[PDB]
């Protein structure tokens, strides 16, 4: 298995989106040295639950910074925005870093930022679609050309053409047993939510691979990912309260038609959260219930630098 | 006196796309080490005339490369880009650069940009002052809301927060009358063109200046640039031979990229010679404008070889003789 670092860069009343950034930037230089090898970043836009709304910006900042970890986008919302935009920036990375950023894309989440950005929610999936394939003609041709129900227009070089073969590698979100389908069938390896239940990523794990074979898709090589986040405390209930009040926020925006209580109770006890011995034994559980290959931890939710390196740490330790 | 190096990231006929972004790369962390302090973007899409089509992407990674290089983009078409999501970018570059970003902005040029981005080029110029206020609206008030014309939307918070207070410094690449008034309102620094002659650059600032002072803004503050094309060679005809050649190539680009669905004598009025020739042309410009900022493009120069000795021999003969205007 592989391991890697996300932020999420939640912010606060008291924690501001300054010393959020400033917190990654400075997480992204120690852990560059270390056995992790990827390093992703989180968008989200309009609310305190993510101040990085252009990953693929910071992934290049990111990039300029470090000279080990591969950079990524963890879940770069594709739906929302002009798929050459995507295509030239993704391209531009592979680029600059000569090969070292990969592309982790999503379907967009939030209705509300399809009404903002005027795109109706009606054919979600049918744009979703029609924008991965430009971008990923993009990537393995250098051109795009299309004429569909979205965007038309002429045939154009997406500038620059990817370093990388095929363009840089990706990876998407398994928001929708919709999309699940749809990336087995591209043979497209997922990234599964740490906000997910372990139900829920064992039953898109289950739809892919049933898919992939009804379509005779080899996927015995796709390495799935896994995010989840990490919190470990000797006094495992002090780690469980302060996760709760980082994640009250989140639950209320993202999970508002399910019930509050429920939800964090079980985000709590399905994350890798508590003592060393619980948060240990949760990621196991979690790994093992979707088949992940690599796995991706965000360490934020630790207010206390000097605990939040100690962890990361032993992580790093036991990797090694 | 402060010093700025432009890449235009232009891809000459005799290189491959790979070898001009390796060359970018390289070029933008070069600059520091010879005496620029700012490294300045420009944005083009889908033909070799520019490669680099995001330049808050390129410069995010150049400001991550460095420590005290300031970055800038000259210019970004302000409006074929959602103003929020440039908002997005413009703060997330002022915050994790820690206040090195510049945010150069322009109207843009090509047809084929609005085309496939779905804008209407016939309102460059209402886009272009409706985005900056909307921007603008987000890096002082930390939320943007729009309703009207040419856009809508619901009013939200805008993440991350300025780094610099009032967003990172805005530049502008004034291509019309209106346009230098329309800096001039908002007390807003030019990038002025390399393919106008001093007169004119003088000419530009009047205009200006009469606006700005009338909004009550210092004229003797606002940070200005001379933007020129600028080849240094102790052979004087050599550093114009390869410029001529250079344009050449470069002027097609710029007519292809035109269609796609003046210049000339550039060299006489462009620090292209001896250094000692270069000291005088943008001395004359200094003494006749008062600005303090020198951009120059050293792409047309050759291999990157070719474009770091040209960049050396300006640091070392030409920029410590530059005086600010008596
Ligand atoms: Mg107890
Ligand atoms: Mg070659
Ligand atoms: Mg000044």
């Amino acid at each position: 298995m592989k391991f890697g670092l996300f932020f999420l860069n939640f912010m606060n009343s008291k924690r501001s989106s300054d010393q959020v950034i400033e917190e990654m930037l400075d997480t992204a230089h120690y852990v560059d040295q270390l056995k992790f090898d990827t390093l992703a970043v989180y968008e989200n836009h309009f609310s305190n639950n993510g101040v990085v709304g252009a990953p693929l910006t910071v992934a290049g900042f990111l990039l300029g910074m470090t000279k080990n970890a591969k950079v990524a986008s963890l879940n770069h919302v594709i739906t929302t925005h002009h798929p050459v935009r995507v295509a030239e920036e993704a391209c531009l990375l592979d680029q600059m870093s000569e090969g070292r950023f990969a592309f982790g894309f999503s379907d967009c989440e939030k209705s509300a930022d399809m009404r903002f950005f005027n795109r109706p929610t009606d054919s979600q999936f049918q744009l979703f679609s029609e924008c991965h394939k430009i971008i990923n003609d993009a990537f393995t041709t250098g051109y795009c050309h299309p004429n569909n129900d979205f965007y038309s227009f002429p045939k154009i070089s997406v500038n620059p053409h990817a370093f990388t073969e095929g363009g840089p590698a990706q990876f998407v979100n398994a928001t929708s047993k919709e999309v699940v389908e749809w990336a087995a069938k591209l043979g497209l390896p997922l990234v599964f939510r740490w906000d997910d239940s372990n139900a829920q990523r064992k039953e898109y794990a289950g739809l892919y691979h049933e898919v992939a074979q009804a379509h005779g898709v080899d996927v015995s090589q796709v390495r799935h990912k896994l995010t989840l986040l990490v919190n470990q405390n000797v006094d495992g209930e002090a780690a469980r309260a302060e996760a709760r009040v980082y994640l009250e926020e989140f639950v209320r925006e993202s999970y508002s038609n399910t019930d509050f209580e429920q939800k964090m109770g079980e985000l709590l006890s399905e994350n890798a959260i508590g003592t060393y011995e619980e948060s240990t034994q949760a990621a196991r559980v979690a790994i093992e219930c979707c088949g992940a290959a690599d796995l991706l931890m965000s360490f934020e939710s630790m207010e206390d630098k000097a605990q939040q390196r100690a962890v990361i740490d032993v992580v790093n330790a036991n990797i090694v | 006196m402060k010093f700025g190096n432009f890449l235009l990231t232009y891809q000459p006929p005799e290189l491959s796309q790979t070898e001009v972004m390796k060359r970018l790369v390289n070029l933008g962390k070069a600059s520091e080490g010879c005496g620029f302090d700012t490294v300045w973007l420009l944005e083009h899409h889908f033909t070799e005339f520019g490669l680099l089509g995001n330049p808050y992407v390129a410069a995010a990674h150049l400001l991550g490369a460095t420590e005290t290089l300031n970055v800038g983009t000259a210019a970004i078409v302000l409006p074929t880009a959602h103003p929020v999501r440039q908002a997005e970018d413009v703060n997330l570059l002022d915050q994790m650069s820690k206040g090195r970003f510049r945010f150069g902005i322009c109207r843009g040029l090509y047809d084929k940009d609005f085309r496939v981005f779905g804008t209407d080029m016939d309102n460059s110029r209402a886009l272009m002052d409706c985005w900056y206020d909307l921007m603008k609206e987000g890096f002082n008030e930390g939320y943007i809301a729009a309703d009207n014309e040419h856009i809508k939307f619901p009013k939200i918070q805008l993440n991350p927060s300025a780094y610099t207070q009032g967003g990172a410094p805005v530049y502008v690449v004034a291509e019309s009358a209106s346009t230098t008034e329309w800096a001039a309102e908002r007390g807003l620094p030019m990038i002025l063109s390399w393919i106008i002659n001093t007169h004119e650059k003088k000419a530009q600032l009047d205009l200006y200046n009469e606006v700005a002072t009338e909004h009550g803004y210092d004229v003797t503050k606002i940070d200005h640039c001379l933007s020129y094309i600028t080849s240094v060679d102790h052979d004087s005809n050599r550093a114009k031979d390869i410029c001529r050649n250079f344009l050449g190539h470069w002027y097609d680009s710029y007519v292809n990229a035109t269609k796609i669905f003046r210049i000339d004598y550039s060299y006489e009025i462009n620090p292209v010679g001896t250094p000692e020739e270069c000291i005088a042309i943008i001395q004359q410009d200094i003494d006749a404008t008062g600005i303090d900022n020198i951009c120059c493009g050293f792409e047309a120069n050759g291999s990157e070889e070719e474009i770091i000795a040209s960049m050396k021999l300006f640091q070392s003969d030409v920029m410590p003789y530059l005086k600010e205007k008596q």
